[PDB]
């Protein structure tokens, strides 16, 4: 796609047949499905897996295989109860997903912003392990070029902080860090939030002269 | 044309043991530093 | 003249701080210009 | 000679004046090189009368694409340079369209001026070039930025600056154009009230107007 | 020897050692009868304020550091090798 | 020794290197 | 401030635009300006030949006058021009004050003192006028009203910066020419700021001469002007730096050759001798 | 290498927070489960070849519980 | 956001103010800022132009807006808090002063404002003869500019007078401009050795044509260059790019590392440009004559392919490209009133380039084998003009009289030579001895006609200038 000339590497990426590459997603969906069942055992083999997969997440362009690991990551996160994958190792696979921000087709990115939303929705989940590392997804979020996410995104953020305006503008000073969002123009972000410790119900009229 | 070596080395008579340092490396002869 | 495509990778690369060099010194209020694109920020503690 | 008069004769009672336009558009992309000297020299007289032309449909167009068909065609008469050098107040407005347009535009405006600094000398040039030099240096000086923008508009421009040599920095006349406002009063606001505060605030009423 | 504040010389010396060796200062409003005047003036507790004067001195390397015994080095020098210089071009 | 090699130098930057009388 | 005139403007066959002035009940001394204007001309080709005025772009500003009829004329026109009467009546009708008070201030306190008596004063530089001028100042008149209104007319500071920069170089030139041909009535609606780039043009300028003998003179208590308002709106810093080194610039660049000057000024004097003889 | 390995012995000495890249270079059921499995942490089992070759107040959203916490 | 932040500001309680300035100078000094550079409108300019709105209540150090504004283009946003500041200072202390009075003299003199620099310093400093010595250099006096230093300095050896480091430091400085605008490079050069001034070196070295053709000198000179290299500066880059030139003609260079070198420094000359104001203000002026001087390079790098393609076997009618080359060189020249050293170092490459086609030519010998003795007398000559009407002392003269040794007399050459010699009647005082010297025997009449009659035409105004009105009436009616 890019257009670059190949080089006669052995280890050089080959491309395959279409049937070939089906058979082979096919396989590699039933061997994860088959791995992951296990997790209680794995034992040493753990990182690998783990490896692996986000090696798949962070190159792979297989929809339907994304979206499985996708699943699988939030049942390990919501709704699994026993000892979990290296405990907050899930962190480190959810991190990886921030690379879909880039992959001219936001059917993923709209899927990891959701459930993004739904992690930091959740009234069991706040000023916990998970919410601190998950700022950076928080942030991209609030910069979707999508309109409703990035008003769900900008009403969270809102209702979280304190009304008065001193505060709110001590928070953008001092408050938060924009590391995140240094490659672009975050200074609208910021007077968003300060617009919300403005009251928007009284009438306005033109000064008299 | 040349460095005038002699004019770095005075300054050990003038964070702290970096500026120590420079005056022995060129005393020495090592120009690198 | 010439008009390379793409344009060779030690010429696209990102500016990085760099430190002054010449010997003649710093913070002179003189008429005296030498300039890096990216000066490195001086030490400082508040 | 036919089809030349013909459209332009034509296109003023056409229910589509354009579709003649794009005929000669058509027509001028095929025959562009010295390789059809038989044909420079048939529409030799008709070079003045076409330009002329194509400087008032410029002049009243009110769509981007029409002036860049207007311009393109300018720019891309079939000529010899010889015989283009009279006339050459005639190409002064068109190529300063061009050098603010799309990159097509753009590279075809940076060839005619780079021919024409080349093939002449400043007491010839300069005159002619006098009525639009500040509005032409202003767009010069617009193409040089670093790498990530194109690199041949920029390489161009600075080849084109440095074969001018000292004559790129003596070109002003004026003093320098300063923007003001017409009056010093306080211009229209209305009153808003901050959360935390005790008294209203004016807000500019022009922001986004 | 001659004694003064804070330096002394001796009697046929052009400089001076330092006893620790081996209006309204720096503002335009000033005058003087080489500059022209200024219209803003007439016709010819500490902790807080060194805090202050420590966070306006800010990245101004000179004088951040600060908060001086000159020796005229670089002109003796020039001096030196003009003299050298012109010795030189007598020979020939 | 630090203390001779600063009043060395501050002699020699004195007297010019040995070109000026300052004693006399 | 007391005329008004239409303006033209022409389209060239070029595309260009320019804007002319219709003055119907043109002055009286008409010729003399035209006349100066033509020296002036004549001295901005040494000015852009020589090098030290050359390199900051050192001019006098000199609009073209055309006369059709002994009675109308037309006149080069900027569209910004603002005096500096306007500006002062400006800051007087924003700030609740009457224009007129200084005027009538001065009349009253000196009608007061000439009732009583009017001597006993060192020689002639009467104390009590300086009373006066010191109450005005104090009172009515502060040093900061141009300076104010410049900032206000002005929301990005680069306009202004570059606004001021040019400012000071003309009002350099505008000193040098009505300080060496004795330019006298140089009242505050006779000077024209354009606020577009800057340029500062100085409207009736003809030499005075002596009724007893002819000669140039000019008998006024100051050299040229240079009130506290225009010096504020300079700053002490842009003064010390531009204006009084652009005087000597010109001054040198001149003179460079002293029988340059004399047989520039000779036509010049001639003509004026001979209005004055007649 | 052994970067885990060092990590884990670390949590079982008695260090259970999270060092830094530099320090390596140079209970309840889950609790007690977790320690379990990391006692049996080995630079050598099953690695013969590697080991051979070898104030502001208010608040905002992301502000941690309690901190208190740091590695040595 | 400009806007909204002035009215933020004003209900934040008086006593918190402190701690939201310390965090606002913690934001502005962020390093991630830098992948943001380019961009227009930054972050730090919002916050910049936003914190200056309500400058008063809301306080940055100077020297923090004046690192931000060079690096991320908000240079007048910090020209009005710095002058404000100069007018009204918020602390009553002298350090505060100075500190805010350096950084403006800072933004003035990367600006290109000779004017405010020296009114700015001349109302600031303690002597009379630093105020004598920069009124003197304002008008372009460098002779009276230099002598005065050397009084204050001896003035202040005495002692008796307290003086401050930065006029100290200023005397040191403008004597050594004063010195490179005089052409005193020799003893720049041994200045430059003591020093350890490694720029300073190079520029000396640049002026010694003949000290570029040794191989080791030139293996030293790499050296250097090699040593100010890891802070690239767009002279730097000059200097690399030449040597490459040098490498590259004797042939231990491919051409694709000589485009390579020429490409990186283009690139720095257009990301320096990208950085100033965008109308063209007096900064621009150096960037523009080094955009010429780039493209010059290349001119070069193709004259050395094609000699040595060319002469590698012994073959003439070579010289016609040569010369319409050299001609259309010929038209592409600074403005006179540019300043002297552009017209010092556009000479110094020429005759670099010249001093080249001349080494590969004249050894083939043993008319057209002399056309580089030819380009640098026309360069000489119009270097002393423009000299001449700088009004600088002797330069004019110094390189005229360094003309005397030159073979190959010709038309040509002897047109040159009477051009100079007539260029040689400055017309000044005290001139009577070399006037009277020259009219006893000068050379011979036999050339031209018109030359002779000038010749003439001079002589009968010298004689009317001494006072000889009869001779001077003969003479200029022959």
């Amino acid at each position: 796609a890019s257009g670059l000339r190949p080089q006669a590497d052995p280890n050089a990426p080959t491309e395959m047949k279409a049937y070939d590459l089906e058979i082979q997603t096919n396989l590699i969906l039933k061997a994860i499905e088959v791995t992951a069942m296990r997790m209680e055992i794995l034992g040493d083999n753990r990182r690998p897996f783990l490896s692996v997969l986000a090696t798949i997440v962070e190159k792979s362009l297989h929809i339907p295989l994304c979206e499985k690991i996708l699943e699988m990551v939030e049942g390990w996160v919501f709704r699994s109860e026993g000892t979990w994958p290296t405990l907050k190792e899930k962190t480190a696979v959810l991190h990886k997903m921030i690379s879909f921000e880039h992959r001219t087709d936001p059917t993923m990115l709209h899927k990891f912003l959701n459930l993004v939303l739904r992690i930091y929705e959740d009234p069991k989940i706040t000023r916990t392990e998970l919410t601190v590392r998950m700022e950076h997804a928080f942030l991209i979020g609030t910069r979707a070029q999508d309109v409703e996410m990035r008003n769900k995104f900008m009403s969270i953020f809102d209702k979280c902080l304190s009304k008065t305006a001193s505060a709110r503008l001590a928070y953008v000073i001092l408050g938060q860090n924009w590391d995140t969002l240094a490659d672009s123009y975050w200074l609208a972000q910021a007077s968003q939030l300060l617009l919300g410790a403005v009251d928007m119900n009284p009438t306005i009229q033109l000064h008299q002269d | 044309l040349k460095m005038n070596f002699d004019l770095e080395i005075r300054k050990r008579y003038a964070s702290n043991i970096e500026s120590r340092m420079l005056p022995f490396c060129y005393e020495a002869g090592l120009s690198s530093g | 003249l010439p008009i390379p495509k793409v344009l060779h990778d030690k010429a696209i690369q990102m500016p990085q701080p760099v430190p002054n060099i010449g010997g003649a010194g710093s913070g002179r209020p003189t008429y005296t210009s030498g300039q890096p694109a990216l000066p490195k920020t001086p030490a400082f503690q508040l | 000679v036919d089809i030349v008069t013909k459209s332009i004769e034509l296109s003023t009672k056409a229910e589509e004046p354009m579709n003649y336009f794009l005929l000669l558009r058509s027509l001028f992309r095929s025959i562009g090189g010295g390789k059809f000297e038989h044909l420079y020299k048939q529409i030799l007289p008709l070079l003045e009368m076409l330009l002329d032309v194509l400087n008032n449909l410029l002049m009243a167009a009110r769509k981007p694409a029409e002036r860049d068909l207007y311009v393109e065609l300018c720019l891309t008469v079939p000529a010899r340079l010889s015989n283009l050098l009279p006339h050459l107040s005639f190409l002064m407005r068109p190529l300063v369209v061009a050098l603010r347009a799309g990159t097509e535009l753009v590279g075809q405006g940076l060839r005619t001026l780079e021919l024409c600094v080349d093939n002449l000398t400043a007491d010839y040039l300069d005159p002619i070039m006098a009525p639009v030099i500040d509005e032409l240096m202003t767009a010069l000086f617009d193409h040089l930025k670093p790498h990530p923008y194109s690199h041949f508009h920029a390489h161009t421009t600075l080849r084109i600056l440095g074969k001018l040599g000292g004559r790129n920095r003596k070109f002003m006349t004026e003093a320098l154009p300063v923007t003001f406002q017409q009056y010093v009063d306080d211009r229209a606001s209305f009153d808003l009230r901050l959360i935390g505060s005790k008294r209203d605030r004016a807000f500019p009423a022009h922001l986004g107007i | 020897v001659h004694l003064y504040q804070n330096h002394f010389r001796f009697d046929q010396q052009e400089g001076m050692f330092q006893y620790k060796s081996p209006t309204v200062p720096f503002s335009i409003h000033n005058h003087n009868p080489y500059i022209t005047p200024s219209p803003y003036v007439p016709y010819p507790d500490e902790a807080l304020a060194a805090e202050q004067e420590r966070y306006m001195l800010t990245l101004d390397e000179r004088l951040s550091s600060k908060l001086w015994e000159p020796r005229f080095e670089r002109f003796k020098l020039i001096e030196n090798i003009k003299q050298e210089h012109a010795e030189k071009k007598e020979q020939e | 020794q630090y203390q001779l090699a600063r009043l060395h130098e501050q002699l020699q930057a004195a007297t010019n290197g040995g070109r000026t009388n300052i004693f006399k | 401030i007391g005329a008004s005139h239409r303006r033209l403007r022409i389209r060239g066959h070029d595309g260009s635009v320019h804007a002319f002035a219709v003055q119907h009940p043109a002055a009286r001394h008409c010729r003399r300006e035209e006349r100066v204007l033509q020296l002036f001309r004549q001295l901005n080709q040494t000015l852009a030949n020589k090098k030290e005025s050359r390199r900051r772009d050192l001019q006098f500003t000199l609009p073209l006058m055309v006369p059709l009829a002994p009675h109308i004329r037309i006149v080069q026109e900027d569209t910004s021009y603002i005096t500096l009467q306007s500006v002062y009546e400006d800051h007087c009708r924003r700030h609740g004050m009457n224009k007129d008070e200084p005027i009538l201030f001065t009349m009253e306190k000196l009608r007061g003192l000439m009732d009583a008596k009017a001597l006993q004063k060192p020689e002639q530089a009467v104390t009590a006028k300086l009373e006066v001028y010191r109450a005005i100042q104090e009172k009515f008149v502060d040093h900061t009203i141009v300076l104010e209104y410049f900032q206000g007319a002005y929301p990005n500071f680069a306009d202004f910066w570059l606004f001021r920069r040019r400012f000071s170089y003309q009002l350099a030139a505008l000193t040098f020419m009505t300080y060496t041909m004795h330019i006298d009535k140089r009242y505050p609606h006779k000077m024209n700021i354009a606020r577009g780039s800057g340029n500062i043009w100085g409207s009736e300028a003809v030499s005075y001469m002596a009724p007893s003998r002819p000669l140039f003179q000019n008998t006024e208590p100051v050299p040229f002007r240079l009130t506290p308002n225009l010096q504020t709106l300079m700053g002490p810093l842009a003064t010390e730096g531009i204006f009084a080194a652009s005087v000597m610039a010109i001054a040198r660049c001149l003179t460079e050759p002293e029988q340059h000057l004399e047989h520039a000024l000779t036509l010049f004097v001639r003509d004026e001798m001979m209005f004055w003889f007649t | 290498a052994n970067w885990f390995e060092l990590c884990q012995m670390m949590y079982v000495s008695g260090e259970t927070g999270e060092p830094s890249l530099e320090t390596t270079g140079i209970m309840t059921k889950e609790e007690y489960v977790t320690w379990s499995e990391f006692r049996q942490a080995s630079f050598t089992y099953r690695k013969g070849k590697r080991f051979r070759e070898w104030l502001t107040g208010g608040g905002g959203l992301f502000d941690p519980p309690n901190e208190g916490r740091t590695p040595v | 956001w400009v806007a909204l932040f002035p009215m933020f500001w004003s209900a934040v309680p008086k006593e918190d103010r402190p701690d939201l300035e310390r965090g606002l100078v913690t934001l502005l000094t962020k390093d991630y800022h830098s992948r943001q550079m380019d961009k227009r409108p930054n972050v730090v300019q919002s916050l910049m132009a936003g914190a200056v709105k309500t400058w008063p209540h809301c306080k940055i150090p100077p020297h923090v807006l004046k690192f931000e504004a060079k690096t991320y283009d908000a240079w007048y946003t910090a020209l009005h808090q710095l002058e404000n500041a100069a007018i009204k200072p918020e602390i009553d202390s002298a350090a505060v002063r100075e500190s805010n009075l350096d950084a403006l003299v800072d933004l003035y003199s990367t600006l290109g404002e000779d004017d405010l620099f020296y009114g700015t310093w001349r109302r600031r400093c303690q002597f009379v003869e630093t105020n004598a010595g920069l009124s003197y250099e304002q008008h372009g006096m460098w002779e009276k500019a230099q002598r005065m230093y050397e009084s204050a300095q001896i003035k202040a050896r005495t002692g008796v007078i307290p003086f401050s480091e930065a006029e100290y430091m200023l005397w040191e400085d403008h004597w050594v401009l004063c010195a490179q605008k005089l052409q005193q490079w020799e003893i720049l050069q041994d200045f430059a050795k003591h020093e350890n001034f490694q720029d300073l070196l190079l520029e000396c070295a640049w002026r010694n044509t003949e000290y570029w053709q040794n191989q080791e000198n030139r293996d030293q000179l790499d050296t250097v260059i090699k040593g100010v290299m890891d802070a690239p500066t767009p002279r730097r880059y000059f200097f690399q790019a030449f040597m490459s030139l040098l490498k590259l003609h004797n042939k231990q260079e491919t051409p694709q590392d000589f485009n390579r070198v020429v490409d990186e420094a283009i690139q720095l000359s257009i990301r320096k440009w990208h950085q100033l104001p965008k109308r063209l203000t007096a900064a621009h002026v150096p960037l523009l004559q080094n955009f010429q001087q780039l493209v010059e390079l290349h001119d070069a790098s193709v004259i050395c392919q094609s000699l040595a393609q060319t002469n590698a076997s012994n073959l003439d009618v070579k010289s016609g490209e040569l010369k319409l080359l050299l001609g259309s060189w010929r038209d592409r020249l600074p403005n006179m009133w540019d300043d002297i050293v552009a017209w010092q170092d556009l000479v110094t490459w020429r005759q670099h380039v010249f001093g080249l086609i001349n080494a590969t030519y004249l050894q083939l010998i043993p008319s057209f084998a002399y056309r580089g003795y030819h380009e640098t007398a026309w360069i000489i000559n119009r270097f002393a003009h423009v000299a001449r009407k700088h009004a600088l002392p002797e330069v004019c003269i110094s390189q005229l009289s360094r003309i005397y040794t030159l073979p190959n007399i010709e038309i040509q050459e002897a047109f040159l030579k009477l051009r100079e010699q007539a260029k040689c009647h400055y017309q000044n005082p005290d001139e009577l001895t070399s006037g009277l010297d020259v009219i006893n025997n000068t050379n011979l009449n036999y050339f031209s006609a018109p030359q002779k009659a000038e010749f003439y035409t001079l002589k009968g105004m010298f004689l009317e200038k001494l006072g000889q009105k009869e001779e001077a009436d003969t003479a200029f009616g022959t």
